């Protein structure tokens, strides 16, 4: 889209008064904020690694296109996923439960046994409390 | 699994007006 | 994916 | 249902003149026959043997109504499979193409590469003409 192309081109030029072609990549978290994004701690230390592989200190515009692409497109991806979650979770108790997923399979005409139901809770309870959170959700449905 | 059923989910509901 | 896809047609007949 | 769990009942009776509550397990066909299913010789073949296990050559009403509401539940699930089929292949060429895929998939929201769908074809084209007959989408629907 060419709209979203010159939000992200006016996010980046708040950085780079001087007209230089680059921003500090200690910005990025700032930028980031600009164009709608509250990235984490974690989030930040990974891009700025990533981004800054030669480690320079700068970014230019190329670089940060491309990251805020991808960042963009992430979002959007997690948003769709966190609409399905709350499709699971209809009771709003903020975890799908094994009740939860029981009623969705056998909407949605899925013949699954208890015991194929439970392997599938299972499967996404990384944490071992017996039900299905956000980030379990979140990823599992990025394998 | 645990995609079909998410995806299913999605498509019922924009299906909906 | 021919599940979903096939499932999807189905609810979209009904729904009409 | 009581109503066709009758039907099943009168078509038995019509080989059981006799009043012996058992039927030759030869006249399956024509009792299927009798109740509107046209099985094949391999699907007959592969009854005749489950039906009878410890080789009687006779059948009792039970298993008889065991065996139909097995075979109407499988009629109404193929009926319901070959209504998707169509909906696939709405230029009625008898096959779904790689072209009512694509169709099918951007009606519904499913952003999927040529790639993804090509995957599709080859996943169920197992005869390797290149498109999808009504068996192969049977099969890949019945798994
Ligand atoms: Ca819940
Ligand atoms: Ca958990
Ligand atoms: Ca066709
Ligand atoms: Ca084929």
């Amino acid at each position: 889209t060419e709209e979203q192309k010159q939000e992200i081109r006016e996010a980046f030029d708040l950085f780079d008064a001087d007209g230089t072609g680059t921003i500090d990549v200690k910005e990025l978290k700032v930028a980031m904020r600009a164009l709608g994004f509250e990235p984490k701690k974690e989030e930040i230390k990974k891009m700025i690694s990533e981004i800054d592989k030669e480690g320079t200190g700068k970014m230019n515009f190329g670089d940060f296109l491309t990251v805020m692409t991808q960042k963009m497109s992430e979002k959007d991806t997690k948003e769709e996923i966190l609409k399905a979650f709350k499709l699971f979770d209809d009771d709003e108790t903020g975890k799908i439960s094994f009740k939860n997923l029981k009623r969705v399979a056998k909407e949605l005409g899925e013949n699954l046994t208890d015991e194929e139901l439970q392997e599938m809770i299972d499967e996404a309870d990384r944490d071992g409390d017996g039900e299905v959170s956000e980030q379990e959700f979140l990823r599992i449905m990025k394998k | 699994n645990w995609k079909l059923l998410a995806k299913g989910l999605l498509i019922r509901e924009r299906l909906k007006r």
